[PDB]
Formats: C-alpha cells, sequence, structure tokens
RNA sequence: CGCGGGGUUAAGGUGCCGGAGUGGACGCUCAUCAGACUGGCGCUCAAGCGU
RNA sequence: ACCCGCACGUAGACGUAUAAGAAUAGGCUCCGGCCUCGUAUCCUAGCAGGCGAUUCCUCCGCCGGCCUCGAAGUGGCCGUCGGUAAUUCGCGUAUUGCAAAGACACGCGCGGGAUCAAAUCAGAUUUC
C-alpha cells in the first residue's frame, strides 16, 4: 500500500475552457477569457445558445481543489532540499521537477523522492536507464 | 340485419351480456344483465350503443320496463346462457382465454403435438 | 359543469334583537360541489330577497339524490339566458334517467347551439313530464312513439389507435 | 497496531448497516425449472437445486440432457417457470456440500519463460465430475419419470415474432 | 445531518411520538361506531328534500 | 398491435391524403421503410373543385425569373402529390429528414416487385371510417387527369392485367383450398385422437 | 440442424432524446418497445437493460461490434414509450435505430 | 437567473414538423380560395366551433 | 485478360416468412355453411447446434431437361447429388468457474510491364 490519501471523488463541474467571444474569427484575439463590456453583447446579456461566462458557481470542491487525478497536489521542486520538505506529506503531495533543472540534479531528486515515498510527475525527463 | 329492440341481448366489452329493457335515445339504452355466470352478468344501467355489439338472440316477449326479476325469469326461460355458449363469439372468446393461459412448457407441448399432427397432414396431402 | 349535484341550500338572515327568527329561505342549486352551491345561493338571494353573505349564514346544504335513477323519464326545464341582446326565456325537453343528467345535457346543448355560459343561464324550474303527450319537442315525441325499433347501419368498429397497420380491410356490419 | 499513525488519517465512523438474509421470490422454489437470460449458457433451461445467499442460486441442467454443469447464477438473470421437478432421491447432503461458498474458487525459470504464452484451458476434475453425476443420477430419473420434460430441458428458449414477454405466463 | 421523514421511518416517529406503537397496536385508527339500532330519517326531512 | 417489419406495403385505395401522410411520416421518422402502391386511388375530402382550385393556387406560385433553380417545380403525378404531402411534414432541411424521405417509395399502380407481397391498410386514414357518409370526396388520380397528368389510361390497362393475374391466383387458391381442407378432414379421420383432445384442451 | 433463431431480447427503436420544442436533453432517450402500446405494458420493462449495438469501422477486441449499455427508467406518455438512460448519451444519428431491450434484471 | 442530478408544474399544448391523445360525452358547420383558442403540410361524424 | 511487388476485409438483419380485387345499406363458400377480432397461418428440438445408432421416405438446398415470367423479369414440374429427430437412445457440451496475434481460401484495390477494343489531339495521351 502506497498511493494518495483517501479523498472524496474528484468532480469537475466543467472540463472545457471559457473562450473569449469572437476569438475564433480574429487572429488578433487570444483565446484567454475577456468579460464582454458592450451593452448589446448577447454573451454579456446571456441569451440562449451563446457562450457561458465564468461564475463562482463553477468552483471546485475545497477537499479536491488543486488535486491531480491520482489524488496528489503538485509541489514544484528545484533541488533535493525541496523534496525533503515532503517527508511528512508523501501521500498528499507529488514532486514536479522544475523545467530548468539539470540532468544530474534531476537524478538526485528522483532517487531521494523514491526513498521518501513521493511520486514524481516528470520522472521520464532527460534521463535514461543504464544496465 | 339487427335492430335495437326490447329483448335484444348485446355483448358489451368485458365478455358480458345485457338485455335491452327500454331504448333511451339513439345512442344509449337501458339494459339489465341477470345471469348466474359471474363473467356474463351485468348490472342494470345505461349502456352506450358505441360500446356494445348486438347478439342474434332475442327474448320473445319482454314487457318494456321489466325489472330484474322478470328479466331473470325470461333469461332462464329461453336459456340465453346456453345460446351464448354455442355461438361463434364465445367459442372465439374461450379459444382466446385458453390461448393466453399457456405456459412455456404448455407452448412446447403445443408445438410438439402440432409437429406430430403436421407430419400426419403432410402424409395425408402426399396421398393427394 | 362536471359532475353537477342537486343541493338543497337553506339560508337565513343573521338574527338580531329587533328582528329575531328569520324566514329560512331555501333554494335548489345544481352545482359541482358545496362551495359553488352556497355562492350561487347567495347570488340568488342577493337578487331576490336582498340578504347578503356578510349579514347571513347557511342553515343547511343537503344532497338531493334521484329517487329512481334506473328509470328513463322525460324532463322539461324552464331557463332564462342573458344574451348579447338581452334576457330570453326558453323551455327544453330532455330524455334522461336523472334530473342531474337533464341539467348536464341542458348545459351542453345551450353551450353548443346558443354559446351560453354557466353564469349566463338561470334554471327557473326542472319538472318531469309524468303524463305522455306533455312533451312538445318533436325529437322526444319520436322516441316516445309506439313500439320503437331502429337498426344500426355503418357501425365503425372500435379498432386500436395504436394498431397502425391492418392486413384486412374492416367491415361496418357490426 | 505496530505503527503510530504517521499522518492525520481519519478513521471511518461506525456504519449502522447490518447484514440480513436475502428473501427470494415465491417462484424460486427447489426444483423449479429456470430459464437463463445471460452468460454462455444463455437461453438454456436448468433446474434450481438450492437458493444460496445475496441473490445467488445453485442450478444444474442435467449435463446428459443439456450441457449446463453444476453452477451458480444470480436470481435477477433467470426467469422462473411454472414447472417444478420433484427432487426426491437427490442427496441434499451432496447439494449442501457443493453449496458451500468455496467449491467454485480454485519467480523462477519457467515463470519467466511462460511470459507472453497462452494459458492452458484446465481440465475439470475427477471429484467434481463425480459430484455432477451423483446429483444428475436421481434428477434425470425423476425428469424421465415426468412426462415430456426431458425434451423440454434439452431445448433452448427463444423469442419468436409476435411474442410479447409482458403478456406471457412463464 | 439528514432529515428523516417520520411518516416513512418508523423509528423517527417512535422517537418523536412514543404513542405510535400502541396507537398501531390497539387499532385506534380502525375504531368502530357505537352499537345499537339506528333510528330512521323523519318524514318531514324527506318531504322538505323533494319539494317543488 | 405494434409490429416492426421489413417493409410495409400500403394499398392507397380509399385512403385520406393527409391522415395517411401523417401516419407514414411518423413511421418514416420512427425508422420504418414504407412503400405506397396505388397512389392514384387516394381520396381528398370535400369536392373536386376545392382541391382543384387549391392546386391551381399552387401552380400560380411561380418565381419571377427562369423556372430552373429555386422555383416551385410542379409535378402532376398523384404519387408526387403524396410525396409533396409527406415532405411538407418531415424536416427536409436536415439530414434526418432526407434519410426519412429516402426510406419512402411512392408508386402508381402496383409495380412488379410489389404485387408479390401483401398490402396493408391503415384504419386511421381510411375514407369509409373517417368521412361522413353524406360528405363528398375526390380522387387524386382524376385530379391529376384534370390538371395535366399524361399517364392515366396506361396504368389503367396494366392494372386490369394485374387484376386478371389475381383472378388466376384465386382459381389456383380455391384449388389449393380444396386439397388443404379435404386433407384436414381426411387427417381428422386418422387423427389418433389423444393429440386431438390435448390440442383442443390447449386451445389449438 | 437446429435451424432456429436465438433471440432473448425485445426489439426496440430509439426515437429521440427527452425534449420540449426548442430544448433537447441528450442525457435521457425516448425509446419505443415493439408490442408495448400502453403505460401498464411499459411498467413491465422498467429497470430492464437496453443495448445499442453498432459496427463502427475497425476491429478492436477481435470484432468491429461495439455496444452502449443503458436501462429503462420510467414510462413516457400514454402510448407505451419509455425513457432510457445510458452511460453516455446515445448518438444522434441513431435517431430511429434498432435497440435491444433485455429481459434482465428479471423479477419473474 | 450560481454550477449539476432527480421529481412536479405554470403559461401554452398532445395529426406531422414537435415532446405529449388521430382521448372520451353532447350538438352545429361544407364555405368557387370556410374556419382554426391556424406558421407550413394539411384537415371536414376535424386536425373547426361551444361546454 | 496476364507478369512482378504492396495493402485491406451498412440512416442500421437477427424468422428482419405471408400477392387478387371489389363492397362497406354486404362479402366469402366445400353448397354443409362462414364473417367484430391478423388476438390469424407457416415455421420454431440437436456444440452458434457434433458422433454413432433406431427409424422416416417428410422437408430443404445445388446443378441439368421441360416449360414459364417484360412493367421496373421469375417461378413450377421432373431427374441427379448432399443434408434431413416424425419415434427412441448411448455418447461429448464443465475450471469461459454469478452478466461485462497461426495457416489456407475468396474478393475490392493500387505502383510499374505489355495485352485487346476505342476516344481525344502514321505518332503523343487516356479509358473497365
Amino acid at each position: 500500500m502506497v498511493a494518495a490519501k483517501k479523498h472524496v471523488p474528484i468532480v469537475k463541474k466543467r472540463t472545457k475552457r471559457f473562450m473569449r467571444h469572437q476569438s475564433d474569427r480574429f487572429k488578433c484575439l487570444d483565446s484567454a477569457w475577456r468579460k464582454p463590456k458592450g451593452i448589446d453583447n448577447r454573451v454579456r446579456r446571456r441569451f440562449k445558445g451563446n457562450l457561458a461566462m465564468p461564475s463562482i458557481g463553477y468552483g471546485s470542491n475545497k477537499k479536491t481543489k488543486h488535486m491531480m487525478p491520482s489524488g496528489h497536489k503538485a509541489f514544484l521542486v528545484h533541488n533535493v532540499k525541496d523534496v525533503e520538505l515532503l517527508l511528512m506529506h508523501n501521500r498528499t503531495y507529488a514532486a514536479e521537477i522544475a523545467h530548468n533543472v539539470s540532468s544530474r540534479k534531476r537524478i538526485d531528486i528522483i532517487t531521494r523522492a523514491k526513498q521518501l515515498g513521493v511520486k514524481v510527475t516528470n520522472a521520464k525527463a532527460k534521463v535514461t536507464t543504464e544496465v | 340485419w339487427r335492430r335495437v329492440e326490447v329483448g335484444r341481448v348485446l355483448k358489451l366489452e368485458n365478455g358480458s351480456l345485457a338485455a335491452i329493457v327500454e331504448i333511451i335515445d339513439h345512442k344509449r339504452v337501458l339494459a339489465d344483465g341477470p345471469s348466474s355466470d359471474p363473467k356474463l352478468a351485468t348490472p342494470r344501467g345505461i349502456v352506450p350503443l358505441s360500446r356494445a355489439l348486438l347478439t342474434p338472440i332475442v327474448i320473445p316477449k319482454l314487457p318494456r320496463g321489466a325489472r330484474t326479476g322478470a328479466v331473470k325469469k325470461a333469461w332462464e326461460a329461453y336459456g340465453v346462457d346456453a345460446k351464448w355458449k354455442e355461438t361463434n363469439w364465445a367459442k372465439k372468446q374461450l379459444q382466446q382465454e385458453r390461448r393466453q393461459s399457456l405456459t412455456d412448457f404448455d407452448r412446447f407441448k403445443v408445438m410438439r403435438l402440432k409437429k406430430q399432427r403436421r407430419f400426419e397432414e403432410r402424409k395425408a396431402l402426399a396421398k393427394i | 359543469m362536471g359532475r353537477l349535484q342537486e343541493y338543497q341550500v337553506i339560508g337565513r338572515h343573521l338574527p338580531t334583537e329587533a328582528n329575531p327568527n328569520p324566514a329560512l329561505y331555501r333554494m335548489r342549486i345544481f352545482a359541482p360541489n358545496e362551495v359553488v352551491a352556497k355562492s350561487r345561493f347567495w347570488y340568488f338571494l342577493r337578487g331576490l330577497k336582498k340578504v347578503k353573505k356578510a349579514t347571513g349564514e347557511i342553515v343547511s346544504v343537503n344532497v338531493i339524490s334521484e329517487k329512481h335513477p334506473l328509470k328513463v323519464k322525460n324532463f322539461g326545464i324552464w331557463l332564462r339566458y342573458d344574451s348579447r341582446s338581452g334576457t330570453h326565456n326558453m323551455y327544453k325537453e330532455y330524455r334522461e334517467t336523472s334530473r342531474v343528467a337533464a341539467v348536464e345535457a341542458m348545459y351542453a346543448d345551450m353551450a353548443a347551439r346558443h354559446r351560453a355560459r354557466f353564469r349566463s343561464i338561470h334554471i327557473l324550474k326542472v319538472v318531469e313530464l309524468e303524463k305522455t303527450e306533455d312533451v312538445k319537442r318533436p325529437y322526444i315525441k319520436q322516441l316516445v312513439a309506439k313500439n320503437l325499433s331502429f337498426p344500426l347501419p355503418h357501425r365503425v368498429p372500435k379498432i386500436s389507435t395504436k394498431k397502425i397497420f391492418s392486413a384486412k380491410r374492416p367491415s361496418t356490419f357490426s | 497496531q505496530k505503527w503510530y499513525p504517521a499522518e492525520d488519517e481519519a478513521q471511518p465512523k461506525k456504519v449502522r448497516k447490518a447484514v440480513r438474509p436475502w428473501t427470494p421470490r415465491k417462484s424460486l422454489q427447489p426444483g423449479t425449472v429456470l430459464i437463463l437470460l445471460a452468460g454462455r449458457f444463455r437461453g438454456k433451461r436448468v433446474v434450481l437445486l438450492k437458493c444460496l445467499d445475496q441473490g445467488v442460486l445453485l442450478v444444474t441442467g442435467p449435463f446428459k440432457i443439456n450441457g449446463v454443469p453444476l453452477r451458480r447464477v444470480n436470481a435477477r438473470y433467470v426467469i422462473a417457470t411454472s414447472v417444478k421437478v420433484d427432487l426426491t432421491g437427490v442427496d441434499q447432503a451432496k447439494i449442501d456440500e457443493v453449496a458451500q461458498p468455496k467449491y467454485f474458487t480454485a519467480a523462477s525459470e519457467e515463470a519467466f519463460f511462460k511470459q507472453g504464452e497462452k494459458p492452458q484451458k484446465k481440465p475439470v476434475s475427477s471429484t467434481r465430475a463425480a459430484d455432477q453425476k451423483a446429483i444428475d443420477k436421481a434428477l434425470i430419473a425423476n425428469i424421465k419419470k415426468v412426462d415430456m420434460l426431458a425434451s423440454y430441458l434439452a431445448s433452448s428458449f427463444s423469442l419468436r415474432k409476435g411474442d410479447k414477454p409482458h403478456l406471457m405466463k412463464f | 445531518v439528514q432529515k428523516k421523514n417520520p411518516l416513512r421511518n418508523k423509528q423517527i416517529m417512535l422517537r418523536l411520538n412514543p404513542y405510535a406503537s400502541t396507537f398501531a397496536k390497539e387499532k385506534l385508527g380502525e375504531v368502530k361506531a357505537e352499537e345499537g339500532k339506528p333510528p330512521k330519517v323523519p318524514a318531514s326531512f324527506k318531504e322538505l328534500l323533494h319539494e317543488a | 398491435m405494434s409490429s416492426f417489419e421489413s417493409v410495409v406495403v400500403i394499398d392507397g385505395k380509399g385512403h385520406l391524403l393527409g391522415r395517411l401522410a401523417s401516419i407514414v411520416a411518423k413511421q418514416l421518422l420512427s425508422g420504418q421503410k414504407i412503400v405506397v402502391v396505388r397512389c392514384e386511388a387516394l381520396n381528398i375530402s370535400g369536392e373536386f373543385f376545392r382541391a382543384k382550385l387549391k392546386y391551381h393556387a399552387y401552380l400560380r406560385k411561380m418565381t419571377r425569373y427562369n423556372p430552373t433553380r429555386g422555383g416551385p417545380f410542379h409535378f402532376r403525378a398523384p404519387s408526387r402529390i403524396f410525396y409533396k404531402a409527406v415532405r411538407g411534414m418531415i424536416p427536409h432541411k436536415t439530414a434526418r429528414g432526407a434519410a426519412a424521405l429516402e426510406r419512402l417509395k411512392v408508386f402508381e399502380g402496383v409495380p412488379p416487385p410489389y404485387d408479390k407481397k401483401k398490402k396493408m391498410v391503415v384504419p386511421q386514414a381510411l375514407r369509409v371510417l373517417r368521412l361522413q357518409p353524406g360528405r363528398k370526396y375526390c380522387t387524386v388520380g382524376r385530379l391529376s387527369h384534370e390538371v395535366g397528368w399524361k399517364y392515366q389510361d396506361v396504368v389503367a390497362r396494366l392494372e386490369e392485367r394485374r387484376k386478371a393475374k389475381g383472378a388466376a391466383y384465386y382459381e389456383r387458391k380455391k384449388l389449393a383450398a380444396r386439397q388443404l381442407s379435404e386433407a384436414k378432414k381426411a387427417a381428422a379421420a386418422k387423427v389418433d385422437p389423444k393429440v386431438s383432445e390435448a390440442l383442443a384442451a390447449y386451445g389449438y | 440442424p437446429s435451424e432456429a433463431g436465438h433471440r432473448l431480447y425485445v426489439k426496440g427503436r430509439h426515437l429521440s432524446y427527452q425534449r420540449g420544442r426548442r430544448n433537447t436533453h441528450p442525457k435521457t432517450s425516448l425509446i419505443k418497445i415493439e408490442g408495448v402500446d400502453d403505460t401498464a405494458a411499459a411498467n413491465f420493462y422498467l429497470g430492464k437493460r437496453v443495448a445499442y449495438v453498432y459496427r463502427a469501422q475497425k476491429e478492436v477486441r477481435g470484432t468491429k461490434i461495439r455496444v452502449i449499455w443503458g436501462k429503462i427508467t420510467r414510462p413516457h406518455g400514454n402510448s407505451g414509450v419509455v425513457r432510457a438512460k445510458f452511460t453516455h448519451p446515445l448518438p444522434a444519428r441513431s435517431f430511429g435505430a434498432s435497440v435491444r431491450i433485455m429481459l434482465y434484471p428479471s423479477s419473474i
């Protein structure tokens, strides 16, 4: 037995993203959400068949917020001292090695995390197995 | 064919018979159903003509307005139950009531016995 | 109007020191339930004897069941219908087994032929034509004639509305 | 136990959910002919020997008559017919023996060299085969004694055109 | 944490009302009427009913 | 009662147009393959001239430009009239409506692949069950005659040839009935009657 | 030589989804069962499993046949139509398609 | 008027498009472009009108 | 049509069986009689359906002959061969254990070569 904690089932109220209105038509408009401010904008007036806007009713359960599908929460690590901070939180948190960590430091983090019982999300990074 | 008249017994919908006591309107009749068979009995009351089928049995001399005792006496005098038993509608009804009462084993025995009879009719037809 | 019932509504003024022991006015009202019977009784006593619901009370509300509902009889009903032009008095015959059934048919007939409402009809009186020949409506006299007997031609067979397709064309001799 | 709780893991509260015996349908009597609705013996007519627990039924379609071995089946996947065969002579001790809930249960060179190879389909038994014969002996004798029933149990049930299960009399 | 209907849950009814068990046991909901020959309706009431 | 069949052959003689059309359209959207034979013998309630002038109102709806694209195409065959009646009550602007309409085959008379098969009738749309006896009716085929259909006499002859072949079917069928019934009687003479009383008690 | 079919399901047709006039809810599907024309008959098939069988394009577990499983929940209307819920909503191209109403769970 | 699951309704509807009755009782109406508490198809012992 | 090389196997089958018409104030028929009701008729047994019998000349299917079908094309008779519980059995159906990648054959295709018959512009291209 080594997994995440016992947690209530993870329910996502909405899996799709909220796209900005008319952002699929214009290349100058990024898909990041912007609240429409026009008076006659039917997205803002919430007419039928239009885009929904983000609301606080779409929020996630506080017991499963920030939680991965495995049940752990992501903990960004830059060195070995950072994974050592998860000695007492091995079942609640998983190690996420930072993108600018070198290969040997990544090997050090992965080795220590395995001994501590901490899962690593990106353990298939720039390393390989030698026999 | 058939005409509505005092003494005309008619089958309703539920496998029951009711003799016309008096004609109320072009669409409704007063009818009374005095019998001994619980399935063929009918309470005295207004019977719409749309929900009734005329039966070729006639009570010969029914006084109009006859109450339940007189209609029962005429019913037993003619033998309306036996003539309903012999006509085609009740033979079809009994065939249907027996048909819906087969179980799975009864259906298997029906198909097997039909196969034996069928082989015998094939022999009889091959004679011809 | 639905399952109408004949209600015997007795009602009287409120008793006062100056005027004790009122007159106990009684009326027969055909209504679906008791609340309509009481309301129509007051609507009529507001009209006739000038007593009010606030200054009056209901003595009794009794169901008047038909004595012989298994015997077909002739009813003659007098009625006053307020039309667009004005109020008119009529009188109509009905062959029913109960006074309630006659009033129900009356309401259906005056709704179909004259487009009359429930609130626009005042049933003056409902009587039974015990003696033959009292009926004056020709249709009713046809039914009261000697030794009536008529066939039922072209009888549409009651087929199931969920039986969509039939293999055999049906017959209308039943 | 051995370890102190190393993380604040909450124990579950005591549930007030007790186990009471399953009450079967009045049509599920010992000896009733059952029509299977699912599985690899789907549509085959068997004979119920004993009603077990939590919905399970011990059934056996005499292997000689129909190829259904001594098996278990959920009661929600069977249709109980009106035919009940007499079980006089069938040893109830043998039925009780097979009805226990453990009858239908079960790193080296060869372990490595067997990886990726198809598992062998196991032959049955020498005592389970005898158990089937012991129950079937009296059952088949009674079924033959019953008129026409042996050909009934050998035929698979199926739905034809125009047959409505809601208007039937199973 | 969870409201239970006393009309559906008998234990909740017994908790709120301890009389429910002996109300059901002694059949106070199927109580019979007083015995003896009932009198007939007065003729005056009948002639008032079927008036003109 | 309720049956799911391969294909339902509907004999259109003595059927109201709209009612049979509605039943057929509901069947097509349900997923039933429908063929309708004898489309010339459908009935429209009312008089001749009412449906006649309504159809002239339909021909009067004409586009301003050349009648080639987007104009109301006027088809004068009775089966095309029934197809228009079905199509007006099916969502033809959707692909589901296109599939439902492609499930339907309308025909004049009884074509050769459809005179070998049993023809059904719809009691909810028959003229003798829906129309009052005192009312009048018109035939779609003679309506097509009086607007401009050019193929009426021809289907009349191949219709009466079909009727002659049906008369052949029933002299053969009376013949087959002779040996079937006399085989039934001769089989009842050698009926080994335990099976007979068993089948009588079991109903058959 | 048996020469006989083996059918242990009632044929059904998936008509549409539960809907009003301009609002369609794909989570529930309206299905007509062959032979069921009244609410009383529909009451028999309540709880029974329904299977939508279709060949797609491509073999996966040795076959190209895929099946979406569901259950009859309640009757719909007065003509014997039933409402059915499936793991995921039924395809909209299966409007008017053949589904298989099984005889389990069985209370017979 | 937060995001969902189940149940029940309001106004409006149950011939098809369109989910739900070619439901039931009583009458009337054939209109050479009836009428629709009609949008189209179409409907006439209605799929119209009054209860 | 051949020669080399390469590639892949259903807007909804599960018994997806059923031919006059004509009328609905009548029709059918054995000439006895029959008709609200297609709530009917056929067919429905065996490892997703085996072996050997006992026993039946009943049914189905394939090829030839005789003829039949044109409307948008098909069926009958005879003959050959194969299978064939109408009746009765001895064998195998299991641990798939309470419902959820081998070989052969037949086809549709390509990438080149030349094989007929043609088309377009002796000589260039294209087409099953």
